[PDB]
C-alpha cells in the first residue's frame, strides 16, 4: 500500500474536457445574463488545452442538446485516455444546473460516468467543475485574532 | 488488482462556492473562481497535485472582496470555493509523451 | 492584509457521498472510522491531512459487504467523500 | 510571494479540542437501528486523536439540548492558544441533519457556531468535521477496470 500512489497518466491521450458555457437563458426563466462567462470559457479552453485535453465547448445548449452531448461523451471509448473533465458555467438551483431552457439534476450528469455506466473510465479520475451560486447568503469578512 | 471499486469512486467535484452561498465575478475578466483556477493552472497545472492546486485556488479566491455593487451591504463580502474528493490516488497533469 | 471568508478553513469529512449507505464490520466498527483510524495510526503525524483522507478513500473503496440479511446488499461498496474549504497544507507533526 | 507550500501554523501551545459525539441507541419513538460497534469507533478515534496531541472530549448518547449546549460551549471558549478544532459525529443522519438521542439537528447550525464571525479565535485555523452517517438509501455497486 504506497501512500505516494498516482493515477496512471501515461495513456495515448489526456482525454476530453467538456465545457457547457451558459451566457443567456430562455426569457421565461427570469435568470440574469452571465456577462464575463465568455472570458471564463476561453481561459479554461487555453489552460486545459495546454494540459493536453481535447477541449469541446458548447454555448447555450438547451437541456435536450446538453443531455445528448454528455451522454455521447459517456458512451465513447476512454480506453486510451488518462481522465475526463466536465465544466458547467451556469446558474444552479439546489442539486440542479441550468441549461438554456430548464434545470437538470447534477446526479443525472455525473451518473453517466459512474463505473457501471462508463466502463472505460473505471479507475480513472472524473473531474466536474461547476461555476454557479449555491444559495442566497453572502459570506462575510473576518480577520485572525493575531493581527 | 484483488479488489472491486465503488462505481462512485475516483470522482472530484470542484465548486466555485460552498452550499448556501453566492459566488462573485469581476465582469470584464470573468468569475473570481474561474479566473483564479485558470491562473493556478497556468503557473502550476503541469507540476502540482490537482487537489494541492485547488487548495491554492481556495486561498486566492478567499483574498478577493466585493469592491463595487449597487447593493452597498454587499461591499466587502467574500467567497471560499469547495472541492469534494472521492479520489483514491494522487492526480498530476505532467506534460504528455 | 486580506480579510478571510467566515466559511473558509473548513474541512468536512464524510463516510460516504450524498445519496448512499455507509457500512460496518459486524463488531469492530464502521468501515470509514476503522480505515481513518488505521491511516491516522500509520501516517497522521507525517502526511498532509487531505493526502491521508485520500488514502482512506482508497482503503474504504477495497471493502465489500460480506454478510447481510438482505442478499441484494452482498458485494456492495462505499467510497467516502471529503469537502475542502481549506486554504493551506494541514499537518499534525509531533508537538 | 504567494507560496504554494504554505502550511497552517501548527506551533501553538495546544493542538486543540477533538469533540466526539457518539450515538449507539436512540429514543424508542425514532425507530432508528442501534449502531453496534460505534463504541469501538469512539475508542479508536480517542486513541488516534490523543496521539496527535488533541484534548479528546467524548459524549455518549446526548439529547439534542445537551449536545447543543456542549458544542455551543466549545465554540465560545478561547482557541487562541490552539492549532485547530476537530468535531466528530458518529450517528444516523437525514438530509443535512444529524441525530442526537431524541431528535435531529441541522448540520449548518453546528458548523455555523465555528464560522469566523461567531468564533473569532479559530479565524485562520482549520475546523475539521468528521461525520460517520449514511447519506441516503442507495448501495454503491462494484466495478473492475477494463482489462
Ligand atoms: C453587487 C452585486 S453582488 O456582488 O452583491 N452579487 C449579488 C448576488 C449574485 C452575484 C453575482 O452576480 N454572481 C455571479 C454571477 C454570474 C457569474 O458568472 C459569470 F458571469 F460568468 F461571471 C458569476 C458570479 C453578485
Ligand atoms: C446487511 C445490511 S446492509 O449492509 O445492506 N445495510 C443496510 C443499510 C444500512 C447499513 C448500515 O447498517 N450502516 C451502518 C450503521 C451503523 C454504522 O456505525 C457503526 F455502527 F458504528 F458501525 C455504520 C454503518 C447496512
Ligand atoms: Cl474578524
Ligand atoms: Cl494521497
Ligand atoms: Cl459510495
Ligand atoms: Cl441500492
Amino acid at each position: 500500500f504506497d501512500p505516494a500512489e498516482k493515477y496512471k497518466m501515461d495513456h495515448r491521450r489526456r482525454g476530453i474536457a467538456l465545457i457547457f458555457n451558459h451566457e443567456r437563458f430562455f426569457w421565461h426563466l427570469t435568470l440574469p445574463e452571465r456577462r464575463g462567462t465568455c472570458a471564463d470559457r476561453d481561459n479554461l479552453t487555453r489552460r486545459f488545452s495546454d494540459l493536453g485535453f481535447e477541449v469541446k465547448c458548447f454555448n447555450d445548449l438547451k437541456a435536450e442538446e446538453l443531455l445528448l452531448k454528455i451522454h455521447e461523451v459517456s458512451t465513447v471509448s476512454h480506453a486510451d485516455a488518462d481522465c475526463f473533465v466536465c465544466v458547467f458555467l451556469s446558474h444552479g438551483e439546489g442539486n440542479h444546473i441550468y441549461a438554456y431552457d430548464a434545470k437538470i439534476e447534477i446526479q443525472t450528469l455525473t451518473g453517466l460516468f459512474k463505473g457501471d455506466k462508463c466502463h472505460s473510465l473505471v479507475g480513472k479520475p472524473k473531474i466536474f467543475i461547476i461555476q454557479a451560486c449555491r444559495g442566497n447568503q453572502h459570506d462575510v469578512p473576518v480577520i485572525p485574532l493575531d493581527v | 488488482s484483488v479488489y472491486t471499486l465503488p462505481a462512485g469512486a475516483d470522482f472530484l467535484m470542484c465548486y466555485s462556492v460552498a452550499e448556501g452561498y453566492y459566488s462573485h465575478r469581476e465582469t470584464v475578466n470573468g468569475s473570481w473562481y474561474i479566473q483564479d483556477l485558470c491562473e493556478m493552472l497556468g503557473k502550476y497545472g503541469s507540476s502540482l497535485e490537482f487537489t494541492e492546486l485547488l487548495t491554492l485556488v481556495n486561498r486566492k479566491v478567499s483574498q478577493r472582496r466585493v469592491d463595487f455593487c449597487k447593493d452597498p451591504s454587499a461591499i466587502g463580502k467574500k467567497q471560499v470555493p469547495c472541492f469534494a474528493s472521492m479520489l483514491t490516488k494522487k492526480l498530476h497533469f505532467f506534460p504528455k509523451s
